[PDB]
């Protein structure tokens, strides 16, 4: 892991390789990466707290390969659960 | 030894008066002793006092100190009891 | 085992995007922008540095992350102002 | 006024502290000051400093031998009550009669302070057990203090040998409280 | 003039006979603000005059400039000056505008001496003695140690005959001699808290506060120093020998005091933390095995692991601490330390305990000095930060008593957090790889850190460079090479640069070792700052640290490179 | 044997500890007996000090050794305290390092630990027995028992022909001790990746108990025991010592508890010119901006003065807050510092909230099938604040129960079977939103507000926050919170959080101000100008959404009250009723003018 982030052009090569089975969407793919590796959450003296994650909406249209993004963050991520639109109440997501 | 906005006219006169009362006593035959000094007993005869005002050099009766702030001195508790009061100095 | 530190940046730059960006989007029926999204900004370049497991975010994942977020901002808005936008934007792009 | 309110009808301390350093004590000077300049003193006698003597008994006043003691001028001679086999046989004698108190000399807390905090190397036994000693004998008086502060009246009171620095202590209190019903009894004839 | 080793004696009875008399003051010290050696001294002094009952005055002083404003201020009435600390490299005649024509009193011709008002006298462990000081002058009188005698004859021999005058050959080669000498550097040959315990037991003053005076003294210079402190420490084991109690079958009392020598090690406070956090932040620990990436992380857990200490327990606080393993803690260094190269952490030291407290070794004592000190709470900002760095000496002084331990643990505290920065900042610098390597020496430049503040305080940088001079530079089997450091303060926007001398790998006894290294920074700044215009503050007492302009940093180091007198 | 030496050693270090010239336990013991107060704090560290061996003895076996060392602290007070008294409690203090409530296991069986946690329940009072009298059926055998309550005792199985267990206790002669349950669930923020927080079952004797209440973060020092309720044991924690930031018992008595030197120093703190500018920098450091917002939430926080009449009629003394604005408006990190600094303090969603949450709830017990009241949100803040976020949220019927709350402040519940009127005296701070998200200045006011105006008129203040574009204020905003992600004053200007809350306590227990007869005049005719310009304001197509009653009246004495309480004033003047006023002003006529 090392050796392969010395490399300079390691960002470029992370982002080709989100989802290799879907043609282009270059800029769905950056966006998969940066959600997926996230940020740094922040605790400024111990009063104040600032969210460290990244969301991403994908508004497109119908056969625009949403779904096989979505199951391969599914597949890629340490912890994921999925969801549908009206396959989730308002406490099966949070807590009941 | 011998703001005034809260005190009014009457006050202010009758604080002035006493104090004149209170130097023309210390002048009487009691001058020898300092009838406004420390009324805590004498212990130590040579004490360590600090600066915590800075202030030029201060020419007193018993010698001249001068009171640069953050230096400390050893000497008698007599001399600089004074200064003490006023909070030029402080014992520690 | 990575936790990106931001001691070394432009802060001009990025409040000037910022200002940039609330400025375009106080028109009518826009993408809302507030700060959240200066501190997404700020979330990207961590997540881009990140990406190299090092150790402090560089001015490079900052210009990527502000690029990101303008490209997005530009192709949200409508076809008629999209050249008025991206001809503005192309600064920092 | 001229005088604060917390020195009213009361010693603080430090006056209670000025009024023991008057008494004697006995020293073994470490110089020769008699002849074979002179003390010239005008509260006390300056007879017993002119006339001393290396490694030989003489008396002076407290704070005169607490000032030749700074110098390493001069070994105090502890008081005899304050030995362990003293303290002992007090705290005996205060076990055996709780109605009474101990002769203890009137500044024994004080003068053992001083002692204990000037003069350490002077003591015979060891410093930690008189600390003891003490803390136990003050404890036992406490005790018989609370004990017979239950016979609070409108006429006198009576309590003998009880120090000084006792006495200053339960000034106020006890002056206060008999104060207040003497006042309740003579507005009740 | 100068006294020898057996005239602190006379000097002390000097300074009796003049600066003595209940009816006024007559005695004035100065002390260098930011010296614990120098603290420690002058405690010892205040001590052994408030004995003899003699009116003094303690006056903190930071810098050459202060010194000159305070001596301007000084009454007539003062018989004698002390200078702790600091004096012994400039010319105090020729600096301090001193003519002895306007301070004598009586001259007799018979005596062939003069009788002057004011005396000064020089308490300086640095070196090369000044020769104006120590062969020309009368009013200002050294203490020296010994070496005018071992190693100044030929020097003396030059500059006498230097006053004293085909001749122009002659002229020249004593000349000649004379800038040789001073064309060395600058280094500390011995303590000054030594010297003053050699004169107390001349004059019979010696107990165990003052003996751990001493030691606290002696033990400030074994971080940077070494050779001074191993010099110095059979007399102080031997002392504490002497003045140890035969017996001591005794059980414990609440007035017991005891000072033991017993087996110390090279962590960071480690009576009063954990023992991973000792291990953690110790220079060594960490020069030895790069604790600031992962896999220094990764192999102090492996060797906590095969010590047999678990995770949990090594973290537990010192007091708290299961008792077998506290106990079995020499053995288990005795026979692990060698596997990752840690030999060198056994060691000697001195713990000093009062009844029923804590006990505490004299190293951590004298970090948590160095932390009060340093962190304890145009030109107008600048006198303000001194002013500060003045007050917090008291902090500092109020330390040393046995009845303020409330500062002493406060000391801890901030010993601790100031250790986690310096920390967090060499891990930035080396991450960053910031320390630029050019051939005459290595170079470091902090410009955006997270901590910048807390690098105005000269101390503060020291440590920091002691920090990564040990680190991947002792180490590494590199050429020793001169390190500079340099922060920034936007408040004022200028420069700190400090030269820092090479070390030797610790305890590596050799021939090379044996020898010192000088600190030759001092000579190229004087010489750079007069020959260049970038308006350079050399008013610091250690000549080496400088305050340079924001734009005359690049130009500076320029020339720097371009002298080759490092 | 070694039980006499253990108690031998134990009186040694009472009688023989001293660090300077005061015997510390000794007086301390003295002092506690003075006040009928049969317990002894022992501070670990110096146990350490004085002899290493006692420590080892005492954490090797604490359930064992406790017990010797409360035999000896009461032979010690008998010694010390009569002339020739039940058995003391031993009160540990420690700063070992605290163990994860979730890192408690068999590996800490029997052993002493700290841990910090959140009281969630407590129980009512139990007898436990110490001393007990016994006599035997048959031929009546008077005996006695001592127990001790810490558990590795029964009644004898044999009499001393008699049948098996053949003594009764004689109840009259007995005596007995307090004792009380604890349920301690784990800090938030310490709960491990994707786990619901976990709790634990302790216990506390004699001075342990009602010293805390359910809500409030403590630190633990107690033995990890196991009891049998067949392989397993349930897990619990005896309590040896309490340790809590904030002072429950002047919290729930009129009594108050700070020291001389406390006292000190929240006067001369008072004492400061411009304590109002160092309360509302101190208040989110991190927000940018927003000062009447503080301002109100100071005002929010120190609360006025309730007025009890003689005809039985209350007045309320709490001030509400409402904040409707638009994203991005940092309202719920307020919110969050609010929940934080307040000395009592719950914060809740309105979305994930209900009727029975919020006010109380009829929960029938499991074993006795008999019905109990357990508490919500509003009575676990009673006396405090409760942070409401996300309003707008919040279904009607949910909603619709929090009127009495707010206005009477008290809760009343009719159902099965169960008829009592609880107290709820507490403040609402509440955020929400528009109907579409953002304040649209094209439509009316009443399009952007759904709220009725009855829940509208209980709040006191009500901000309107837009987001409005302007270059100078984005930089400042974009400037302040880059510096705080990239990255102390403490010179007078703020105060920690820790001294803001005491002071806070401070403040509402110790004064109660009152208005003079010129805030009065004043007040009357801003009020009369007020409702005139209200009237004025008035439109033909729609009546004024936001409301302005007598309630708004109340809500500025409030104010003023709290203003003057601020300085501990025992008077409000017209200087803090113009302060009043422009708060009132600036928020709730700057909000209905819209
Ligand atoms: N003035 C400000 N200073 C600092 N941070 C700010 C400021 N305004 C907004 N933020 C940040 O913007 C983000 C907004 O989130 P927050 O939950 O606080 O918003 P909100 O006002 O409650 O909005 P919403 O109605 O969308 O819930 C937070 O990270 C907050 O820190
Ligand atoms: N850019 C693309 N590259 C490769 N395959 C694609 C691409 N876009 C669509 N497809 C194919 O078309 C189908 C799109 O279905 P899906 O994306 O699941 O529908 P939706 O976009 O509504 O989620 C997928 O099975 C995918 O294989
Ligand atoms: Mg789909
Ligand atoms: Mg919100
Ligand atoms: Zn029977």
């Amino acid at each position: 892991f090392r050796k392969i982030s010395r490399d300079r052009g390691i960002i470029d090569k992370i982002i080709s390789s989100m989802a290799p089975s879907i043609y282009g969407h270059r800029d769905i793919k950056t966006a998969v990466a940066c959600s997926l590796f996230g940020g740094v959450p922040k605790n400024v003296n111990g009063k104040h707290s600032i969210r460290g994650d990244i969301n991403v909406l994908l508004l497109g249209d119908p056969g625009t390969a949403k779904s096989q993004i979505l199951k391969y963050v599914e597949k890629t991520a340490h912890r994921a659960v999925f969801a549908t639109g009206q396959g989730a109440s308002a406490v099966g997501l949070t807590a009941s | 030894n011998g703001d005034t906005n809260n005190l009014s006219h009457q006050e202010q006169e009758y604080l002035k008066e006493y104090c004149d009362l209170i130097t023309d006593l210390k002048s009487g035959d009691l001058v020898d002793i300092d009838l406004s000094g420390s009324l805590v007993p004498p212990s130590d005869v040579f004490i360590d006092v600090r600066v915590l005002k800075d202030a030029g050099e201060i020419q007193t009766e018993y010698g001249v100190f001068n009171l640069i702030k953050d230096s400390q001195f050893f000497v008698r508790q007599s001399d600089v009891e004074r200064l003490i009061q006023q909070g030029y100095l402080q014992k520690i | 085992k990575i936790y990106p530190k931001l001691h070394q940046m432009d802060m001009d730059k990025v409040s000037r995007v910022y200002a940039d960006l609330r400025r375009e989007s106080i028109s009518t029926g826009s993408f809302p922008i507030t700060v959240r999204h200066l501190e997404s900004i700020l979330r990207i370049a961590e997540s881009f540095a990140k990406m190299r497991l090092s150790e402090f975010v560089s001015s490079y994942d900052l210009d990527r992350a502000i690029k990101v977020v303008v490209d997005s901002f530009v192709d949200a808005q409508k076809v008629s102002v999209r050249r008025q936008l991206r001809r503005s934007f192309a600064i920092y792009t | 006024m001229s005088l604060p309110a917390h020195l009213q009808q009361t010693f603080s301390p430090e006056e209670i502290q000025f009024i023991v350093e008057n008494e004697p004590i006995k020293i073994f000077p470490r110089i020769t000051t008699r002849q074979k300049t002179r003390w010239q003193l005008i509260t006390t006698d300056d007879k017993a400093l002119n006339n001393m003597v290396a490694m030989r008994s003489t008396e002076v006043v407290l704070w005169i031998a607490l000032l030749l003691k700074q110098q390493s001028k001069c070994s105090i001679v502890a008081p005899q009550w304050l030995t362990t086999k003293e303290l002992d046989r007090k705290i005996q004698y205060e076990k055996t009669h709780p109605d009474r108190f101990s002769e203890l000399p009137w500044n024994w807390l004080v003068l053992a302070r001083i002692l204990f905090n000037k003069a350490k190397d002077d003591f015979h036994d060891p410093i930690h057990e008189l600390r003891g000693k003490i803390q136990d004998l003050r404890e036992i008086r406490q005790i018989k203090v609370l004990k017979g502060l239950k016979y609070l009246n409108e006429s006198h009171l009576q309590l003998d040998n009880l120090s000084l620095l006792e006495i200053n202590e339960l000034r106020p209190f006890i002056t206060e409280i008999m104060d207040k019903l003497r006042e309740i009894h003579t507005a009740s004839l | 003039m100068y006294y020898g080793i057996s005239q602190f004696s006379e000097a002390y009875n000097k300074i009796l006979r003049n600066s003595s008399s209940h009816s006024s003051c007559q005695l004035v010290i100065f002390v260098s603000c930011l010296n614990i050696d120098a603290l420690c001294a002058t405690k010892m002094l205040s001590l052994l005059f408030k004995k003899q009952l003699v009116q003094s005055q303690i006056v903190p002083i930071f810098g050459y400039s202060e010194l000159r404003r305070h001596y301007s201020q000084l009454d007539d009435n003062i018989n004698s000056l002390l200078l702790v600390g600091f004096g012994g490299v400039i010319d105090l005649e020729a600096f301090l505008e001193i003519d002895p024509q306007e301070y004598v009193i009586d001259t007799d011709e018979k005596s062939g001496e003069q009788s002057f008002r004011r005396d000064i006298y020089v308490l300086d462990a640095h070196r090369p003695w000044n020769l104006d000081n120590i062969f020309g002058s009368q009013i200002i009188q050294c203490f020296d140690d010994g070496t005018v005698d071992d190693t100044l004859g030929e020097q003396k021999e030059a500059y006498y005959k230097l006053l004293e005058l085909q001749r122009k050959k002659q002229i020249h080669e004593y000349e000649g001699v004379l800038e040789e000498y001073y064309s060395q550097g600058t280094t500390v040959v011995n303590s000054i808290s030594a010297q003053i315990y050699s004169l107390l037991s001349a004059i019979g003053e010696t107990n165990l506060s003052n003996l751990w005076l001493n030691i606290l003294g002696t033990t400030s210079l074994d971080i940077a120093y070494a050779q001074v402190y191993n010099r110095l420490y059979p007399l102080l084991q031997d002392e504490v020998k002497r003045l140890t109690p035969s017996s001591r079958n005794s059980v414990k009392t609440p007035d017991t005091l005891t000072l033991n020598i017993q087996p110390d090690y090279y962590l960071f406070l480690l009576r009063h933390s954990s023992l991973y956090d000792s291990f953690y932040y110790s220079n060594y620990v960490n020069a030895k095995l790069s604790l600031w990436n992962e896999n220094g992380k990764k192999r102090l857990h492996k060797m906590f692991a095969r010590m047999g200490i678990p995770l949990s327990t090594a973290q537990e606080t010192w007091l708290y601490m299961d008792h077998s393993i506290k106990r079995e803690l020499g053995i288990i260094f005795d026979k692990n330390l060698d596997r990752y190269g840690l030999q060198d952490i056994i060691r000697d030291g001195f713990v000093r305990t009062l009844g029923y407290r804590g006990s505490i070794s004299a190293s951590e004592f004298v970090e948590a000095l160095t932390a009060l000190l340093e962190v304890g709470n145009s030109a107008q900002k600048l006198t303000n930060l001194r002013k500060r760095w003045v007050s917090n000496f008291w902090l500092s002084w109020d330390a040393l008593d046995d009845r303020k331990v409330e500062l002493l643990n406060r000391g801890i505290q901030l010993a601790q957090d100031l250790q986690r920065a310096i920390f967090n900042t060499g891990v930035a610098i080396l991450e960053k790889k910031l320390i630029k390597h050019l051939r005459i020496y290595r170079l470091c430049v902090l410009q955006d850190g997270p901590d910048l503040d807390l690098y105005r305080n000269p101390l503060t940088l020291l440590r920091l460079g002691n920090w990564l001079i040990e680190c991947c530079a002792e180490s590494e089997d590199k050429q020793l090479l001169p390190m500079v450091l340099a922060s920034i303060d936007e408040n004022t926007d200028t420069y700190l640069v400090a030269g820092l001398t090479p070390r030797y790998p610790r305890g590596l006894d050799t021939i090379h070792t044996k020898k010192p290294i000088l600190n030759n920074f001092s000579m190229a700044f004087q010489q750079i700052t007069a020959e260049t215009d970038a308006k350079v503050r050399i008013d610091n007492f250690e000549s080496s640290i400088i305050e340079i302009r924001r734009e005359d940093l690049s130009p500076f180091l320029e020339k720097l490179t371009l002298s080759g007198l490092l | 044997d070694d039980n006499t030496e253990i108690i031998k050693s134990f009186k040694n270090f009472i009688l023989e500890f001293r660090l300077d010239s005061q015997f510390i336990y000794r007086d301390q013991l003295r002092n506690n007996i003075l006040v009928k107060n049969y317990s002894l704090t022992v501070n670990m560290e110096h146990l350490i000090g004085y002899n290493e061996d006692i420590y080892k003895k005492l954490s090797d076996e604490p359930s064992d050794i406790i017990p010797l060392f409360e035999t000896a602290i009461t032979q010690v007070a008998k010694r010390i305290s009569i002339l020739s008294l039940p058995t003391f409690q031993l009160i540990l203090n420690s700063n070992a390092n605290q163990i994860p409530l979730r890192d408690l296991d068999s590996e800490h069986v029997s052993k002493i630990v700290r841990l910090s946690g959140i009281i969630i329940s407590t129980s009512v009072l139990s007898s436990r027995a110490t001393y007990l009298s016994i006599m035997c059926r048959n031929c009546r055998h008077t005996t006695s028992i001592t127990i001790n309550n810490f558990n590795s005792v029964s009644l004898p199985r044999s009499c001393l022909n008699c049948g098996p267990d053949p003594y009764i206790i004689i109840h009259e002669s007995s005596k007995f001790i307090d004792q009380q349950f604890l349920k301690l669930q784990e800090i938030p923020e310490l709960v491990p990746v994707g786990e619901m927080p976990r709790n634990l079952t302790m216990t506390c004797d004699r001075y342990l108990t009602n010293k805390v209440i359910p809500g409030t973060r403590v630190t633990i020092v107690g033995i990890y025991s196991i009891y049998n309720s067949v392989a397993i044991r349930t897990p619990y924690i005896k309590i040896l010592g309490i340790q809590s930031d904030v002072e429950t018992s002047s919290i729930w008595n009129s009594v108050t508890m700070f020291t001389e030197e406390e006292e000190e120093e929240f006067l001369q703190l008072s004492r400061n010119p411009k304590l109002y500018e160092i309360l509302t920098n101190s208040i989110a450091p991190s927000i940018f901006g927003n000062e009447d917002i503080k301002k109100a939430i100071v005002c929010l926080l120190m609360g006025g003065s309730k007025k009890i009449l003689p005809d039985g009629m209350r007045l309320r003394g709490d001030i509400n807050v409402l904040l409707l604005g638009d994203p991005g408006t940092a309202k719920s990190q307020l919110l969050k510092f609010v929940e934080k600094v307040s000395p009592i303090a719950v914060y809740t969603s309105g979305k994930g909230s209900s009727a029975a949450g919020l006010t109380a709830s009829v929960q029938r017990d499991p074993m006795t099938r008999e019905f109990y009241l357990e508490g919500g949100a509003m009575v676990l803040a009673d006396g405090g604040v409760v942070c409401i976020d996300e309003f707008d949220k919040m279904r009607d019927e949910d909603r619709v129960a929090i009127h009495e709350a707010m206005e009477q402040q008290t809760i009343s519940i009719a159902k099965a079977g169960i008829t009592t009127v609880l107290n709820s005296r507490t403040s609402v701070l509440a955020a929400a939103n528009p109907i579409y998200g953002r304040y649209d200045d094209l439509k009316s006011p009443g399009d952007n507000i759904d709220f009725q105006t009855t829940i509208l008129s209980r709040f006191d203040m009500i901000f309107i926050v837009k987001d409005d574009h302007n270059e100078e204020r984005d930089i400042s905003i974009a400037n302040h919170v880059i510096n705080i992600h990239t990255g102390q004053e403490e010179n007078g200007s703020e105060i920690s959080i820790e001294k803001m809350k005491r002071y806070i306590t401070y403040c509402r227990l110790k004064c109660a101000p009152r208005l003079s007869p010129q805030a009065a005049e004043k007040l009357s005719s801003n009020f009369v100008t007020i409702r005139k310009q209200l009237l004025i304001n008035e439109e033909s197509t729609e009546r004024s959404s936001i409301p302005i009653t007598i309630r708004q009246l109340e809500a500025i004495i409030r104010i003023t009250e709290s203003l003057a309480k601020l300085e501990l004033s025992p008077i409000a003047q017209e200087r803090h009723v113009d302060e009043a006023i422009r708060l009132f002003q600036a928020s709730t006529m700057d909000a209905a003018s819209q």
